[PDB]
């Protein structure tokens, strides 16, 4: 659970972002790619070379995703139902895959955010992610 | 995989007492039916909507035993299990898309499966064995992965 | 999360072990520290040997405790609060080892319970044990 | 573990650059902080109440530079990991009750903080290879558990 603490540095951290979500969504992904090569699996259909705009494209909409949990962070299952929805039922991915991404995002967010991460914002962030991924993850079974 | 011989000959024998058919064909039904999101990889078996939908599914129960068969002969390689299943590596990576992970689950479907089956000589230690067999194919199968 | 078939299921399977909980907590506890070694971090005090009063006396708390799951199947965060209390303040045990408990709770179950661990039996203490799994790993942080 | 060549090239010439006293401090620190079970080990290291109790604190800041000295040092055998870390493995098992998992958050960990650190230059290409490094180092440290 997200303590008043944890909003705050998210709704902050995220605010920063601003501009770059989908630059950054972009780059969590290729860095997923390339170190957990077994996420690629999920992405047969997709062209998964360095700046790939099937990856923009796919990073834009994830980033937007987040966006959106963010200024709904007070009912986040309802805010992405349809994407759990969706995960659950159409995707399937494997939910082990959800800690790698986040963990990707977490890299992607310290490469370019050196001031604003911070202890504090980086185990707000890490929380965040993981409450995104259990939402997502909710209706697999 | 590092097996003691101890080890090893309790893996061996009850492996030989093994109906690989339904064996195989209950680990792969129990696996799509308690992790329903490894179903992606066989709607085109039919009809997955239950348990027993599932179980009873003749597309279901032949891939288990194809598995479980491919399964048994590492075995006869439990020092090789890499250079055993290089090519299967290879075609669930390249040509199947699937996600090693899956291998996992399965290892463990399986574990439940001869427990269930073996009851009470399914031993505190055979179990120890065995985890140590299906961790060691999960990670020779999930070996080519690139 | 627990549907009604799920609950009906799990309730089945636990009223049978009835009388032996006891044994089969034991008993689980026994093929994880032997199946995951790593597991032993945790009990360095306890006599880990075969047959062992601690293992055994240990392995009938868990018993009582799922048990008392089963029970309030329908509230166990308040069922188990103490218990989440306990394991994220003072035990303070990684989260992915209830996962290696759990799988071991299941073949001991299986082996136990020939007849009634139908692969519905199965799909379903499956998702009981990782609600409980869940609720103590709850307020980790 | 196996590196590419170029890999364990970008390996060493970015660990070149990094402080490995304040590098130390800083992935303890952060681990203490965002998985704060992992404190059941250092009662005896004081208040680490607040992230700046635990990411000031002097006991934090010195034990750092130790895992990240001796993680610098098989930096050096990449091949040979394991021997390199075997007395540390049976220490952390054997003495210090250490669940194994701790390493593998302190290594991604670890991963966000040179990220944190190198910016722009901690890229894709160099995180897989870290990836890689850490991986290792927790296996390494995991081999004589028993
Ligand atoms: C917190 C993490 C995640 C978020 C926010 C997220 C979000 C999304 C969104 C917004 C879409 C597009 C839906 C649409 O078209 O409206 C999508 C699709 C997809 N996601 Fe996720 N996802 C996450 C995790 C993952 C993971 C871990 C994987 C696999 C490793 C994955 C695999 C996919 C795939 C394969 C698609 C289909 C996209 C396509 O074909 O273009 N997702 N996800
Ligand atoms: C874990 C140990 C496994 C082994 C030893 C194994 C073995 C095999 C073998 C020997 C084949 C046949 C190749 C051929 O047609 O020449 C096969 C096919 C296949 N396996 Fe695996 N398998 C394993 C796990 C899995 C899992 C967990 C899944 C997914 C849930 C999976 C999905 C598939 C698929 C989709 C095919 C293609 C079958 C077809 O339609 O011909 N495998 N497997
Ligand atoms: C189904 C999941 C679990 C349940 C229901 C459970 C339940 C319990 C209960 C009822 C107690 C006794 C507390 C008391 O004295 O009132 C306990 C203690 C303990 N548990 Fe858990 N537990 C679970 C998972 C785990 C796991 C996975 C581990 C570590 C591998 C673990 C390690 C411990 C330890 C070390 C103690 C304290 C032992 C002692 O001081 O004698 N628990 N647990
Ligand atoms: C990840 C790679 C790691 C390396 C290379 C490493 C290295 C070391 C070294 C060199 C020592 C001192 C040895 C001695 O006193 O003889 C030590 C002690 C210790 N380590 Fe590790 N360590 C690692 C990870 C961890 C993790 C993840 C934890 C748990 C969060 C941990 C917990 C401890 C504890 C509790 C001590 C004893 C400190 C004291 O109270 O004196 N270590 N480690």
């Amino acid at each position: 659970v997200l303590s008043p603490a944890d909003k705050t540095n998210v709704k902050a951290a995220w605010g920063k972002v601003g501009a770059h979500a989908g630059e950054y969504g972009a780059e969590a992904l290729e860095r997923m790619f390339l170190s957990f090569p077994t996420t690629k699996t999920y992405f047969p259909h997709f062209d998964l070379s360095h700046g790939s705009a099937q990856v923009k494209g796919h990073g834009k909409k994830v980033a937007d995703a987040l966006t959106n949990a963010v200024a709904h962070v007070d009912d986040m299952p309802n805010a992405l139902s349809a994407l759990s929805d969706l995960h659950a039922h159409k995707l399937r991915v494997d939910p082990v895959n959800f800690k790698l991404l986040s963990h990707c995002l977490l890299v992607t967010l310290a490469a370019h955010l050196p001031a604003e991460f911070t202890p504090a914002v980086h185990a707000s962030l890490d929380k965040f992610l993981a409450s995104v991924s259990t939402v997502l993850t909710s209706k697999y079974r | 995989v590092h097996l003691t011989p101890e080890e090893k000959s309790a893996v061996t024998a009850l492996w030989g007492k093994v109906n690989v058919d339904e064996v195989g064909g209950e680990a792969l039904g129990r696996l799509l039916v308690v992790y329903p999101w490894t179903q992606r990889f066989f709607e085109s078996f039919g009809d997955l909507s239950t348990p027993d939908a599932v179980m009873g599914n003749p597309k279901v129960k032949a891939h288990g035993k194809k598995v479980l068969g491919a399964f048994s002969d590492g075995l006869a390689h439990l020092d090789n299990l890499k250079g055993t299943f290089a090519t299967l590596s290879e075609l669930h990576c390249d040509k199947l898309h699937v996600d090693p992970e899956n291998f996992r689950l399965l290892g463990n479907v399986l574990v439940c499966v001869l427990a269930h089956h073996f009851g009470k000589e399914f031993t505190p230690p055979v179990q120890a064995a065995y985890q140590k067999v299906v961790a060691g194919v999960a990670n020779a199968l999930a070996h080519k992965y690139h």
